[PDB]
């Protein structure tokens, strides 16, 4: 219970106080004096032979018998969803053609500035980029240049289990992403098919 | 010699295994990240489960978990109680902002990467990174300590 | 039943008798590794179903009675190095619950520049690293100019 | 005979430690709906291997501001009280065996106050004193409570002894409330919850370290083994582990006291009640 | 919970093996199962005197 | 006599603290601050308003989305825009589930300071049942980025409420076993009770806001004094107590974490 | 500075020097060969690491005729391998063996001077081919160096003890004859050989005419007093510490006493 | 120790019970009772285990040298120990009450005794020396 005590006041100017005054009969969220023998019987029983650290006993040993909450990773995993933003890839048509074309929307978006373009015209007169570089360790995250780009081709896939040994290995160039999309298509192709219903 | 040999390498085996198994980190619970790695030490994930022990203080520790941006206020302390630390230790890098700077990379307060301060051994990306994610950087932070081999280095000294 | 016990330590372990399964390495590495341990000698011998194989060797089994986020986990062929980089992205997202699609139960399509999925090679010097790096075959020195040669 | 019965006595008492601070680990997991240690060995059980191990090839920190020998000699001191405290207990035959294990629980202290005085921390110094002020505070209660358990100890000839053997049999239900007082009186010397705010080994590492809590997990199982003699009708190994379970049990559920807290707990409680108790007791004993 | 079992019966029987060995080589040095009990004067000065008797009647043997 | 004080360095490891004692009594307490400054109001001024959003999940990333809808807030008053009822609605749930969130953490770890150690791990996994919600919406566990200017980012999954109906169905309960150990404990009443008291003059003087605000005997709440979104819709008490304890503090977040959950079933 | 049972004072101060030479000039983009050598190396030296150093630096000046020879004296620092040495000598030991009168004369040098000296180097055209001698502003005795060290540490009696050179050889015979078949072990002191004592009977100095660090525009720092000697202040007896800092406290201001408790 | 004269050895003569006893084993039930000989034996070989596992990192772990690794990082204690001290003795004191079969005169001297004892203690509780708020 939320009940006050004169004694239990874990200060020394309200204990001070309740022994040398009757202001705390005046409150009503104190324990009052017992008045029979009966209530100096339950009162010894709460201060003396505990009884409110047994509540908190039975309530862990209950504990102790009932069920758990972990799972066995990397043997079990957690749960995710469609809309997971995880490591970035740069994605293709079916027939094979980078979807990107050099628009420098994402760039311009990106608030942590963790992308780095350079672009000019390919043989056959396409847009196409030279450079597509993301800084790993410069990104945030947000997805941004996901919601920025108009043909689908930067996104962020379901993956976040991508640690390294070195800082080197997270400074991506267009190779590794489109590396990346081209082992994540199938997956990140399904998830887009349930996520184009609300974007 | 073929015999001390298979021995050596036996005793390597033994000691990783016990290096491995029984990692004491360090928590720099700077910012954001902290918070994903109290997520990791709770039930769902049980960093305890694979010997993993939080201590308060840097002698009885083996690694370090940088889980937070570092500021330039921030960098000597770090870099007091990393040199604090006995030997052998590693260093966990965790999240953007102490991997490279992150958000705060062009800011005149922000060290760019907790690397300009102390050499890290494992890198773990995202902002945050999951508490899943954290796992999958300790396990291969474990998988650097298996390859180890200190004793058969010692007898071909 | 125990002998159902046995059949499915041997379906999981995959060797083919109890002596041949205690008698071998994986066995002595479930001794030292005990989150192995417990993944192939009690929940896979446990209540549930095979799903499928993918086509690095992994085991998949699901189990609907069980908790919710603990009904599907997977059995990894490789016992000593065993990573969850080597699921296939047409995996992932059964085992992660993010869908409830396998090729058990649904054809993806397949695009025809698709890299099979591999365990990271990460700590090694066969890593991946930027065109500059020392460790290119041929380090790019990056000037947007041209010098001159006499 | 005599050196090879106490190489069989230590033998357990070391194992049996490794086995409590795993023990400690998972059933404090098991109250908080998870595992605990199961990755290292076959359900968890080389982690306190693993653990001795690690700290083996663990770089021993040796400041050089401090006095070497002070600080190598209190995790040693600790340690050795504590096995000889085990010798005690079952390698002894003397009259007055509960009051020489309370002579050598009261020399742990020193381990406490060396490292203290050895390590130039500005906190050690702070809480070594706490430490010891909660321990000497509690040792008191504990003398009285012997005090109470010796009126009624009597071997067959009719001499009164503190023997352990000639203990009775039967669990005292004479000395609930002294039971009681008693297992907190224990709970305070190890330094447990809910007297855990005092640490003292903060500059300590590798084996000085594992000496130190070797040192505490065996002091906890003496303790234990002396309440199941006092109280519970003997020393036994389900006792052991039942008295052990209950005090991670308490670990699990509770918070812990201020300083000032337990010290009007331990100097207005626990030392008038053994004291009245004590009285009763002789009253009863004519 | 189930994980928590092992440690705690692996602690029940390494004390059980302890005692039953420390209690077996115990009796080989006393050979009676009352070594531990309390002694005073007067016991001790009967063990005394039966182990100087003991000495004298293997004295005595080792001469007829 | 002539004491001085003795003084005292409290922690690098981000809290730094110069304290002053006259013996076991604290006379002053300094807070050293600015470990965690990183400058974020100049990165401010080099975004766009969109650009600069995400910097507010990183300022109280306990609760991020709260941290999101004043600027929104501020950017949305000065542009004259109007947000769609179906918006304000999602906005006030989620809200209301960082808000059950922040006060899981706040509370759990002000425990484990104390010395209770089990709350902690019995709130933290209700902490990743929500944290679950966040993911299901916007693709982030913690810094979502999904209020907008006028309205939300995505549109709510289908399934979405069922799930949090599955989840408000038991969190009663769940708060119920969280009390068992700590409001009828005297230890946490003694480490609680009468421990550092604030008046509401000097709750007012110090610019004090939220729940230490209620626990002084003031009745000040922003949802209904000043409403935004639906709030003014919403039907919900205001805790009271009256004391300024530390007590008093952890029985007012205990109800507003229940008010909550009655804001969220309403939603 | 000991052998091994795997690895010999030739192996490793003469066949790697040369095949690493001769690797050098095969590529042709190598511009400059820095390899270190010791002040007291010398070919007619008793003590074999001296020896096999001036045999490998004949043999680097021969396959690669443009490759700098660098001989520096005794290098401190905090990880250093001569004052770390004698301060476990002094401290640690019941007596420290002091070989003859200790008036063989050495000239330390900084470890960080010796870092600024190989870009001094590097910068120079003209230092290629040649060979310099790194040692510091003042020329000791090893005498003189632990009276130093003594001072430092506050120690307050002279443990050490002067020998004849033969009675030191005796000492350090048992662990010179065994040194082989071990794979070397740990906590073993470089000054525990007989090439050690063989270096005790000579002056290790720079020799006159030769070019040192004074061509290479440095003028070294002091090795016996300032930033080089403040690691061996650390480890005297009770602590650094200041003082009782109380009497340039009279004028300080007001929050900053309290603050030190003064 | 070993007994030097034929009465503290029963008057039993000859030369066997001499090298007997030199060469005993011991037991409690034989010459030894009570001894309290083991606690010797106890410290002699806990200090050697504890010795050897502070030598044993000295020799099989790594090593750096660093100046910062080797760096840091009220009245009530004199009320405590002076009480526990007078307590302590007083408990020594009533101890050979314990182990007695006492009398009614020996328990009301004992109560005289302890009356005394509590009277002082009542005394500095009044006086507010138990509260430790300093
Ligand atoms: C209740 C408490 C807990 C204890 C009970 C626990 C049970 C026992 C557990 C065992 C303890 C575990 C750890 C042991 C410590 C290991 C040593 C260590 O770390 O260095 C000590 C270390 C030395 O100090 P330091 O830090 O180097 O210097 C700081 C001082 O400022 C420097 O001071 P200083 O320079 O002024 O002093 C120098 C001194 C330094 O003294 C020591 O080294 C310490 C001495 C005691 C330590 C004992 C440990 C082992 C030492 C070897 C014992 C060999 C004795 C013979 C054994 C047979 C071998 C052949 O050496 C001397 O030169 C001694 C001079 C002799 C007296 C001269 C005056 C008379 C002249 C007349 C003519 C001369 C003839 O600090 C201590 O002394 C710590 C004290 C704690 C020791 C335990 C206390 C109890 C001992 C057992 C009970 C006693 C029973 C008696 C039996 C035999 C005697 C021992
Ligand atoms: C003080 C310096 C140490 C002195 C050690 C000493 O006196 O040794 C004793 C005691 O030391 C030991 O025996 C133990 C040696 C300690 C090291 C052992 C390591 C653990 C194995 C010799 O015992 P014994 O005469 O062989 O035993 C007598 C017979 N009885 C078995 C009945 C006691
Ligand atoms: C297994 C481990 C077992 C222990 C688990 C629980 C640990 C609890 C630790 C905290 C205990 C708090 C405590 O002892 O409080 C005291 C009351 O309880 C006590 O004093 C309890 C000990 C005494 C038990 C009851 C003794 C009298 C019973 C009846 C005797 C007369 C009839 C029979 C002859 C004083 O707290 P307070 O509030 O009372 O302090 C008065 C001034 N504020
Ligand atoms: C070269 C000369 C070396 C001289 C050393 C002189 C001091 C000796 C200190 C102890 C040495 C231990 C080994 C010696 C054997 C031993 O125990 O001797 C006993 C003498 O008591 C003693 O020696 C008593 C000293 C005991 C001090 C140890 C303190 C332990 C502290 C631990 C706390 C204890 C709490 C209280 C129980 C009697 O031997 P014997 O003739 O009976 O043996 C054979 C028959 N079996
Ligand atoms: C063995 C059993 C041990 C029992 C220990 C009892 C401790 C007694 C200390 C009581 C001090 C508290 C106190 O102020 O007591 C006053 C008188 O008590 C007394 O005079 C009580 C004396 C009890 C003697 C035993 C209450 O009255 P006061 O003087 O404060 O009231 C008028 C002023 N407001
Ligand atoms: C409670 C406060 C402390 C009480 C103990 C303080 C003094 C220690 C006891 C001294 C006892 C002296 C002899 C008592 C005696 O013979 O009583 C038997 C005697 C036997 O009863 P009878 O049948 O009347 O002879 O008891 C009494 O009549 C006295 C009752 C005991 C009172 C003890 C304290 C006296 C002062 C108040
Ligand atoms: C939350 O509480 C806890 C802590 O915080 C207080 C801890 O710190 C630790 C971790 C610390 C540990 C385990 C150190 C103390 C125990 C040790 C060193 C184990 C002692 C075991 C021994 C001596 C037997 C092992 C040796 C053998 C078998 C010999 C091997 C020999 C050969 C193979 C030849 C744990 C587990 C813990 O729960
Ligand atoms: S997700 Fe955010 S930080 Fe990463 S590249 Fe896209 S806009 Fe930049
Ligand atoms: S990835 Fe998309 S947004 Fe970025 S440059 Fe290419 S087409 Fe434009
Ligand atoms: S990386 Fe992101 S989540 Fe981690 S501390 Fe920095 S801003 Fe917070």
């Amino acid at each position: 219970g939320t009940e006050r005590r004169p004694g239990e006041s874990g200060a020394w100017k309200q204990i001070e106080r309740q022994r040398y005054a009757s202001d705390w009969e005046n409150d009503p969220t104190f324990k009052r004096t017992p008045k029979n023998l009966a209530e100096v019987l339950d009162d010894s029983a709460s201060m003396l032979l505990l009884t409110d650290v047994w509540r908190g006993m039975a309530y862990t040993l209950g504990a102790f018998f009932d069920k758990k909450v972990t799972i066995m990773y990397p043997f079990e995993k957690g749960q995710l969803s469609p809309r997971f933003r995880g490591e970035h890839a740069l994605r293709r048509y079916p027939t094979g053609e980078e979807r990107c074309i050099a628009c420098k929307l994402c760039e311009a978006i990106c608030p942590a500035q963790a992308i780095t373009i350079e672009a000019e015209e390919r043989e056959d007169g396409s847009r196409r980029t030279t450079r597509y570089d993301i800084d790993m360790t410069k990104c945030i995250y947000c997805g941004f240049c996901q919601e920025a780009c108009p043909v689908d081709a930067i996104v962020e896939g379901p993956n976040f289990e991508f640690s390294t040994e070195t800082r080197e290995e997270l400074l991506y160039d267009k190779q590794k992403l489109l590396e990346n999309g081209d082992k994540w298509e199938t997956e990140i192709a399904t998830n887009l098919r349930t996520e184009s219903l609300y974007r | 010699a073929k015999g001390l040999e298979f021995v050596v390498s036996k005793v390597d085996n033994v000691v990783n295994w016990a290096r491995a198994g029984s990692i004491w980190p360090m928590t720099f619970g700077l910012a954001c990240c902290a918070v994903e790695m109290m997520h990791a030490g709770a039930s769902r994930y049980d960093l305890d489960r694979y010997g993993i022990i939080f201590r308060p203080s840097p002698r009885q520790s083996d690694a370090m978990i940088v889980a937070g941006t570092l500021t330039n206020k921030m960098a000597p302390a770090l870099r007091k109680v990393y040199d604090q630390m006995p030997e052998p230790k590693w260093v966990v890098s965790m999240g953007s902002c102490a991997n490279g700077g992150g958000y705060y990379h062009y800011s005149y307060a922000v060290v760019r990467g907790c690397d300009r301060v102390v050499p890290v051994d494992v890198y773990v990306p995202g902002c945050p990174p999951t508490a899943e994610g954290l796992l999958y950087g300790l396990l291969q932070l474990q998988k650097k300590i298996y390859r180890s081999k200190t004793t058969q280095i010692w007898y071909k000294k | 039943s125990l002998s159902g016990y046995f059949s499915r330590l041997l379906e999981a372990s995959g060797k083919k008798s109890v002596g041949s399964f205690f008698a071998s390495w994986e066995f002595g590495k479930m001794l030292v590794d005990g989150n192995l341990a417990h993944n192939v000698l009690v929940r896979a011998t446990g209540a549930g179903r095979l799903v499928g194989t993918d086509y690095n060797g992994n085991r998949y089994y699901e189990n609907e009675e069980a908790a919710y986020g603990r009904r599907r986990w997977i059995v990894y062929k490789d016992k000593f190095d065993y990573n969850p980089t080597t699921i296939p992205p047409e995996w992932h997202g059964w085992l992660n619950y993010i869908n409830d699609y396998n090729p058990t139960n649904t054809q993806f399509k397949q695009p025809t520049y698709q890299i099979e999925a591999s365990m990271t090679k990460t700590g090694t010097q066969t890593c991946y690293n930027p065109k500059g790096s020392w460790f290119s075959a041929k380090p790019r020195n990056w000037r947007k100019y041209e010098s001159w040669t006499p | 005979m005599i050196v090879a019965s106490i190489l069989i006595l230590i033998v357990p008492v070391l194992l049996s430690v490794a086995m409590f601070t795993l023990a400690e680990r998972t059933v404090m997991a098991s109250m908080q709906r998870r595992f605990g240690p199961q990755v290292s060995g076959i359900s968890g059980l080389l982690q306190p291997f693993w653990d001795g191990l690690k700290l083996g090839v663990k770089e021993p920190v040796l400041p050089d501001s401090s006095s070497a020998g002070a600080f190598a000699a209190s995790p040693m001191i600790s340690f050795v009280l504590s096995q000889v405290a085990w010798v005690g207990i079952c390698i002894s035959d003397a009259s007055f065996q509960g009051l020489v294990i309370m002579a050598i629980s009261s020399l742990a202290v020193y381990g406490v106050m060396l490292a203290g005085w050895a390590s130039n921390s500005k906190y050690a110094f702070l809480g070594c004193l706490r430490s010891v002020a909660l321990m000497v505070s509690y040792e008191l209660s504990l003398g009285a409570a012997l005090l109470s358990i010796g009126l009624f100890v009597t071997d067959g000839t009719g001499m009164k002894c503190l023997n352990f053997a000639e203990m009775p049999t039967t669990p005292q239900y004479a000395m609930l409330p002294l039971c009681l007082i008693f297992l907190v009186c224990i709970l305070a010397e190890t330094k447990r919850d809910p007297f855990d705010l005092p640490g003292y080994n903060v500059e300590y590492s590798s084996l000085g370290f594992a000496l130190f809590f070797i040192a505490e997990y065996a002091n906890m199982a003496v303790m234990s083994a002396i309440a199941s003699i006092y109280f519970l009708g003997g020393f036994s190994a389900l006792k052991i582990t039942a008295l052990f379970f209950a005090f991670v049990w308490t670990r699990g559920t509770l918070p812990r006291y201020r300083y000032d807290q337990f010290m009007r707990l331990g100097w207005k409680a626990f030392l008038p009640l053994t004291l009245a108790f004590f009285a009763l007791h002789a009253s009863v004993a004519i | 919970g189930w994980n928590a079992l092992p440690s705690l019966v692996i602690i029940t029987g390494i004390w059980t093996a302890g005692l039953f060995a420390l209690d077996k080589v115990q009796m080989f040095r006393e050979n009676k199962p009352a070594w531990a009990n309390n002694k005073d004067g007067w016991q001790k000065a009967l063990y005394r005197r039966d182990w100087y008797l003991q000495r004298e009647e293997e004295t005595l043997a080792m001469a007829k | 006599a002539k004491v001085n004080n003795f003084t005292l360095n409290f922690g690098p490891q981000v809290l730094r603290l110069v304290l002053e004692m006259q013996g076991e009594i604290i006379m002053r307490a300094d807070p050293h601050i600015g470990l965690l400054h990183r400058g974020t109001e100049k990165l401010l001024e080099y975004k766009t308003y969109l650009q600069g959003l995400p910097y507010f999940d990183r300022l109280d990333y306990v609760s991020m989305m709260c941290m999101e809808h004043s600027y929104v807030l501020a950017i949305e008053q000065l542009l004259n825009v109007s947000v769609p009822l179906r918006g304000q609605y999602i906005r006030v749930l989620f809200s209301e589930i960082t808000r059950v969130l922040n006060h899981l953490l706040a509370i759990t770890c002000h425990s484990m300071d104390v010395g209770a150690l089990t709350p902690f791990l019995w709130a933290f996994e209700e902490r990743e049942k929500l944290f679950e919600f966040y993911e299901r919406v916007s693709g982030a566990r913690m810094h979502a980025a999904y209020f907008r200017v006028g309205g939300v980012s995505q549109d709510l999954p289908i399934g979405l409420l069922r799930d949090v109906y599955d989840w408000a169905r038991q969190f009663a309960s769940r708060l119920d076993e969280m009390e068992e150990l700590l409001t009828g404990n005297r230890i946490w009443k003694e480490r609680t009770v009468d421990v550092g008291t604030i008046t509401a003059q000097m709750a007012w003087d110090w610019g004090c806001s939220g729940p230490i605000l209620r626990a002084s005997g003031i009745d000040w709440d922003l949802r209904k004094t000043q409403p935004y979104d639906a709030y003014g819709k919403m039907q919900f008490n205001v805790p009271i107590a009256g004391h300024g304890d530390c007590y008093d503090r952890y029985l007012v977040r205990l109800q507003e974490m229940r008010e909550s959950l009655r804001i969220i079933y309403q939603c | 500075r000991l052998q091994t049972k795997n690895w010999s004072f030739e192996d490793v101060h003469v066949d790697f020097p040369k095949r690493l030479a001769k690797l050098a000039a095969e590529t042709g983009q190598v511009q400059r060969l820095i390899h270190f050598s010791d002040m007291g190396a010398d070919e007619n030296h008793k003590s074999l690491r001296m020896r096999t150093k001036a045999v490998g630096d004949k043999e680097v000046l021969d396959a690669f005729p443009d490759a700098t020879i660098v001989r520096p004296g005794d290098i401190v620092g905090i990880e250093d391998h001569f004052y770390n040495y004698l301060i476990y000598q002094l401290t640690l030991t019941v007596f420290a063996p002091v070989v003859e009168s200790g008036s063989n004369k050495i000239q330390p040098t900084y470890v960080l001077d010796v870092a600024d000296a190989v870009a001094a180097l590097l910068r120079k055209p003209d230092t290629a081919g040649k060979t310099l001698y790194l040692g510091g502003p003042e020329v000791l005795t090893m005498r003189e160096v632990y009276d130093l060290l003594l001072k430092t540490l506050r120690i307050y009696r002279d443990d050490t003890v002067h020998l004849p050179a033969w009675a030191v050889k005796a000492m350090y015979k048992p662990f010179d004859s065994v040194r082989r078949m071990l794979p070397g072990l740990p906590m073993t002191s470089p000054l525990a050989t007989e090439d050690y004592v063989e270096e005790m009977l000579r002056d290790k100095v720079v020799p006159a005419g030769a070019l040192g660090y004074a061509d290479l525009g440095i003028v070294p720092q002091k090795v016996t007093d300032g930033l080089a000697i403040e690691p061996v202040r650390h480890a005297r007896v009770g602590g650094y510490r200041w003082g009782d800092m109380s009497a340039v406290a009279k004028d300080i201001p007001e929050s900053v006493r309290k603050y030190y408790n003064i | 120790y070993n007994a030097w004269s034929p009465a503290q050895r029963y008057f039993v003569e000859g030369d066997h019970v001499v090298t007997a006893e030199a060469s005993r084993t011991f037991q409690f039930t034989g010459l030894d009772s009570g001894s309290f000989y083991p606690y010797v034996i106890a410290t002699v070989i806990a200090t050697a285990i504890s010795t050897v596992f502070i030598v044993a990192p000295l020799v099989i772990a790594p090593s750096r040298v660093d100046l910062d690794k080797s760096s840091a990082y009220s009245v009530s204690f004199y009320l405590v120990s002076i009480m526990y001290l007078l307590f302590d003795i007083e408990i020594a004191y009533l101890f050979p009450y314990a182990m007695t079969h006492a009398s009614l005169p020996m328990y009301w001297t004992m109560n005289l005794f302890l009356a005394i004892l509590v009277a002082g203690f009542a005394y500095e509780w009044g006086m507010g020396a138990l509260e430790w708020r300093e």
